């Protein structure tokens, strides 16, 4: 047993996955983002954090301060959230 | 809808600025880049978005004021 | 009433301390969800959680 | 006990799978990674310590109970990894061969080395030649289990 | 074997828009006539500003803006560098070179600045 | 999406030319040698996948450099292409590469 | 009659299974995070190992937790007064019983037991009748599948 | 300390760490585009990186405004590399102004040319000294005083780091020296 | 803090409705919820590699003082336990390697190395210098070689740094190249790949070792080992 990986195995690949041009978000671009978020929430009225999180590769706190900008949030059950641009 | 929110947000800061002096929507299209959004949705638009619109201002045959109507 | 620490002489057995008197532990479990409950009026005092 | 019922266990209904949650919020591209878990075959070493060292050692149930140690002997089990992706990978095998566990021998049972030794060995090993056997030693202590 | 190659480029094209032409309507003369006029074409003052004292470490716009030289078009794998010593793994490619024109699939590579 | 740049070269400046010929003739439209020119860069990838197998190696003094959005720019001077059956030696070339 | 095989099968089964949970608790972790799987790290020894050390030392039996109530007292310090007592200690045989007052029938010496529980040899004291001996020649089964 | 000056064997500077602001914000894509023998890559890091040859340095620009320079042999090579990369950026045409250089680190090397003990080094100066011949194969020395960081092998070699200025690196290797040859094989 | 509750009594323990007897339980200590969960951490490591109690109670003392001066609690808790681990294995005199505490654990070499330091810097603390003989005793024992070749090979180590042959060469690395030496001059040849697997060190590093102690091997051994090959009839590679 432990035939020493000293890095380990996996690990030794999931950094190789990060080494290749991860950690790094554009924000920075801020209208083309907000294109991406016209385009979203033109497919569905509301979305997780976590969605959008996905959808525009930008740190949170920056699309949080978006989403104060154009839009409400709207919470549920056990602090499931969902954001929405207040359709009319 | 997004498109619109855009008009919306764009009022909003016309309103903020201090004006709330109507405008084609052709100028509105333009102001917003949105002049070729296509026929369609300019059509959805104009027998929607500018006429089913609950607070909608409508003066000097133009459309104005979107974001407030409660307080004057 | 708090029973005075003569009933619970622990029993520290070795240690030092080691011997509160599970009755005290028990005293200790009173005090402690009274000090939340006084806090949760003191604060945002719920319903439900408060019953 | 050690020659069947702990591999008919091992063998009985245990084979676990996990299928990863992705693929979330966006998908079309098959990918949900899928892992499944198989285990074979069971070893028992001969009774074992470790010294503080690191280096194992043979153990002396006399050793054993002056120094109270646990009279125990390693399991091992085969492990199996088995990947069969949702398409592209399906031959991703792998063999592992992994200690789970210590197993207390009980005295002069067939796993515990004083079987094979005979009666001039035995009493080399300061062990007595009429002492019964057939009790677990634990810590220390010899503990007998009742029927 | 590469003007084959070309060959090749040409037969996939004109086979894989030749569909675009008829959606249009595009009479297939048209087609003919691009293939063959295209095979026709293929052969104080120091606490603020003492920068000025700097002047003319500069070089040539010569190297870049004419483009007199030849030129390659390709893909990069990974690029790797120590201090002026560079080395590049290169993949597919096109070549252009005084006169001839060539191909890769992978080039490895090493260069000094 | 396939790579605009080999729109660049000779072969694909020649192909732009032959449609704008056609548009000059007004034969055909814009967007349809937009078009036309989409398949082509996808027709040559492709012919670049299957049939391009050959290998390249060369040395040589660099010149200048660059890099945004994820494409290289270089020019090298004083080069050397070197093949296992030819060589290719050229005063200065430039590499532009995109992944 | 269950002997020191299928007692410790019981446990045995007990914390494999409850092993196999932790190591499926930890390949979800590992698939969380973004991926970092050592298979030899997921394998919890001391379930198996403490587990059966400390059964099988206390005498209780189980869960701890709850599972303590009847089944108490199954492990024993092999007496070792004299030879005898040892001899006797490990070829005794328990039936379990309530506790504190009861009077029936299973204290009483059945018929069935000729040749094979001791007629005379049972504890002079509270549990008379109760903790029983095993006679000299009788045998038990170790048991096989039927097929 | 005249009496050993064949200790003042002149530790040779090897790299210089300076940082300077240009006063004004940047836009690194443009640069990126528009110069030379520059690298930009923002989806690794935020810096642009430019390279020149001439007293053969490295600056990495933000777009605050704020530069590291890099690679200089000397504090005035140091200062020339830097007023060299702000006169490119003021032929840029950008607001480029020479303001706040200052040097944050200097890097010094040196031979004493013979063997020595770390064996003992490490045991006699325990409370400072840190060796790890498993993992790093030379060995760690934490002054003080010039607050310097050493680096010492068996050959003799010897780097130093951490230094403000040139007369601390002089001022750590004069100090030190004695001990080591208190330590010669 | 508190103590616990739970159910079992049949019933009635309203639920009401719903189905949850009487109550849930309440945690109580949260804050240092990760330091317990700490000290579960250490003793899984510890004991895939046979660690006694004592070093897991010394291990377990060294990360309540680190953590308490909560001088380092930017890094990873794991991290700071897998080097509380070591220094504790150091301290007691019978270090491991920081390739060994490494694979018990899914914390890199390198950061284990590198907490390593600033615990040291930290507490204010030194260790010992790992000595050839440390490390001597486990390997020969791993690869079942007899008692004598042991003990020729410790001899062999502690003779090849008393003639400072190996001045670039770190102690491992050397106590491999002996064992190798030893095992070749006896009956048993253990082969470089599995000397190799034991020491985990690569066996390029070893061959090297090797080559640069052969000049030397008729005076590092004992002159009462029992020989089987002569030092004149010793391979090369």
């Amino acid at each position: 047993t432990n035939y020493k990986p000293v890095a380990n195995h996996q690990y030794n690949i999931e950094y190789e996955r990060k080494k290749k041009e991860d950690g790094k978000r554009a924000r920075a671009d801020k209208q083309h983002v907000l294109d991406m978020l016209f385009s979203a929430f033109e497919k569905h009225q509301y979305y997780n954090l976590k969605d959008l999180v996905d959808i525009t590769k930008q740190p949170v706190v920056y699309l949080k301060e978006i989403l104060k900008e154009i839009g409400v949030q709207n919470v549920k059950g056990i602090h499931k959230n969902t954001w929405e641009l207040k359709p009319e | 809808f997004g498109v619109l929110a855009k008009i919306v947000n764009y009022m909003k800061t016309r309103h903020q600025r201090g004006d709330t002096h109507p405008l084609t929507l052709d100028e509105i299209l333009d102001e917003t880049q949105h002049l070729d959004i296509g026929l369609k949705q300019k059509q959805w638009l104009m027998t929607e978005a500018l006429v089913n619109n609950p607070k909608i201002e409508v003066i000097d045959g133009k459309y104005a004021f979107k974001p407030k109507y409660n307080v004057r | 009433p708090v029973p005075p620490l003569s009933v619970r002489p622990a029993v520290v057995m070795q240690g030092s301390a080691r011997n509160q008197d599970d009755l005290t532990h028990k005293l200790a479990d009173i005090v402690k969800i009274n000090n939340q409950l006084r806090r949760n009026e003191q604060n945002g005092a719920a319903a439900h959680v408060i019953a | 006990f050690i020659q069947m019922s702990v591999q008919r266990i091992v063998e009985d209904a245990p084979p676990i799978d996990l299928q990863a949650e992705a693929q979330h919020a966006s998908g079309e591209v098959e990918e949900p990674p899928r892992y499944l878990l198989k285990f074979e075959q069971i070893y028992l070493s001969k009774p074992t310590h470790w010294e503080r060292d690191g280096a194992p050692s043979p153990m002396m149930p006399n050793e054993a109970r002056l120094r109270n140690l646990t009279y125990s002997a390693p399991l091992y089990v085969d492990i199996t990894k088995t990947v069969i992706k949702e398409g592209e990978e399906q031959l991703q095998t792998q063999h592992q061969k992994t200690f789970i566990g210590k197993i207390p021998i009980m005295l002069r049972s067939t796993y515990c080395l004083l079987n094979g030794l005979t009666d001039r060995d035995l009493c080399e090993l300061n062990e007595c030649p009429l002492d019964p056997g057939g009790y677990f030693i634990i810590n220390g202590s010899e503990k007998v289990l009742i029927a | 074997t590469v003007p084959k190659l070309y060959r090749s480029v040409i037969e996939d094209v004109i086979n894989d828009v030749r569909d675009i032409f008829l959606d249009d309507g595009v009479d297939e003369q048209v087609l003919m006539e691009l293939k063959t006029l295209w095979e026709n074409k293929l052969m104080g003052q120091v606490e603020e500003e003492p920068l000025n004292s700097e002047d003319d470490v500069s070089d040539e716009e010569g190297q870049e803006l004419f483009d007199t030289e030849n030129v390659v078009v390709c893909q990069y794998d990974k690029i790797h560098r120590s201090k002026n010593k560079w080395k590049f793994h290169l993949k597919d490619g096109i070549m252009n070179l005084n006169g001839r024109d060539y191909i890769f699939s992978k080039a490895i590579g090493d260069a000094e600045w | 999406m396939a790579y605009q740049l080999y729109r660049n070269t000779t072969l694909g400046n020649s192909l732009q030319e032959s449609l704008d010929e056609l548009i000059q003739s007004q034969q055909i439209t814009p967007q349809l040698a937009l078009q036309v020119l989409l398949q082509f860069d996808k027709a040559i990838n492709a012919a670049l996948a299957q049939r391009v197998r050959n290998r390249v190696n060369f040395r040589g003094s660099l010149n200048t450099y660059r890099f945004c959005d994820n494409v290289w720019t270089f020019v090298l001077n004083d080069v050397e292409f070197r093949e296992v059956t030819e060589l290719i030696k050229v005063d200065k070339v430039k590499i532009v590469a995109c992944d | 009659l269950d002997l020191a095989g299928p007692l410790l099968a019981f446990l045995f089964r007990g914390m494999f299974k409850n092993l196999l949970k932790e190591v499926r608790i930890y390949a979800q972790k590992f698939i969380d995070r973004g991926k970092d799987f050592n298979l030899e790290l997921a394998i919890k020894t001391r379930i198996i190992s403490d587990g059966l050390k400390y059964s099988l030392a206390t005498g209780n039996w189980g869960d701890q937790k709850k599972a303590h109530q009847a089944r108490a007292g199954v492990s024993q310090v092999l007496n070792r007064l004299t030879f005898a007592s040892t001899l006797s200690h490990l070829r005794r045989l328990n039936s379990p019983i309530g506790r504190d007052g009861k009077l029936a029938k299973p204290r009483q010496l059945h018929n069935t037991l000729w040749g094979m529980v001791c007629p005379a040899e049972t504890p002079e004291g509270h549990a008379v009748g109760l903790v029983k001996n095993l006679a000299l020649m009788a045998y038990i089964s170790v048991g096989s599948q039927p097929s | 300390t005249p009496a050993s000056e064949s200790s003042g064997i002149v530790p040779q500077l090897q790299n210089i760490v300076s940082t300077v602001n240009l006063g004004c914000k940047l836009d690194l894509k443009t640069i990126a585009l528009r110069a030379r023998n520059a690298e930009y890559n923002p989806k690794r890091f935020a810096a642009v990186i430019m390279r020149i040859r001439e007293p053969r340095t490295t600056a990495l620009i933000f777009s605050s405004g704020k530069m590291v320079c890099t690679g200089a042999k000397s504090e005035e090579q140091s200062r020339l590399a830097a007023r060299k990369y702000a006169r490119v950026v003021q032929k840029l045409g950008f607001p480029a102004k020479f303001l706040d250089f200052k040097i944050q680190n200097m890097v010094g090397s040196c031979d004493v040319k013979f063997p020595i003990r770390l064996e003992g080094l490490v045991l006699t100066h325990q409370q400072f000294s840190s060796y790890e011949p498993e993992l790093f194969p030379g060995l760690i020395y934490r002054m003080i005083k010039p607050r310097i960081v050493l680096l010492i092998f068996v050959s003799g070699k010897v780097v130093l780091t951490g230094a403000k200025v040139r007369a601390e690196i002089y001022e750590a290797f004069e100090n030190i020296y004695p001990i080591l040859k208190g330590f010669r094989k | 803090l508190s103590t616990m509750i739970g159910k079992g009594t049949g019933a009635a323990s309203f639920d009401e409705f719903g189905n949850s007897k009487y109550q849930n339980r309440r945690t109580m200590s949260s804050s240092d919820r990760a330091m317990m969960n700490a000290f579960k951490e250490i003793t899984t490591m510890a004991d895939r590699i046979n660690l006694p109690r004592n070093i897991v109670d010394r291990t377990n003392n060294l990360f309540k003082q680190v953590y308490e001066q909560k001088s380092l609690k930017g890094r990873a808790n794991d991290a700071i336990a897998s080097a509380c681990l070591y220094i504790a294995c150091r301290q007691e005199g019978v270090p491991r390697t920081f390739k060994e505490i490494c694979a018990v654990s899914r914390i890199s070499k390198k950061e284990i190395g590198r907490c390593f330091k600033l615990i040291l810097k930290a507490l204010e603390t030194s260790v010992d210098l790992i000595t050839t003989g440390d490390f001597m005793s486990r390997f020969c024992s791993n690869l079942c070689l007899p008692k004598q070749v042991q003990m020729a090979a410790t001899h062999i180590a502690r003779k090849a740094v008393e003639l400072d042959l190996v001045p670039g060469r770190s102690p491992i690395s050397v106590a491999a190249a002996a064992i190798y030496m030893a095992s070749q001059a006896s009956a048993e040849k253990r082969t470089q790949k599995e000397i190799g697997d034991i020491a985990g060190v690569a066996d390029v590093t070893i061959r090297q070792s090797y080559r640069l102690i052969y000049p030397r091997a008729p005076d590092l051994f004992p002159t009462d080992f029992k020989f089987d090959t002569p030092v004149d009839k010793l391979p090369q590679l």
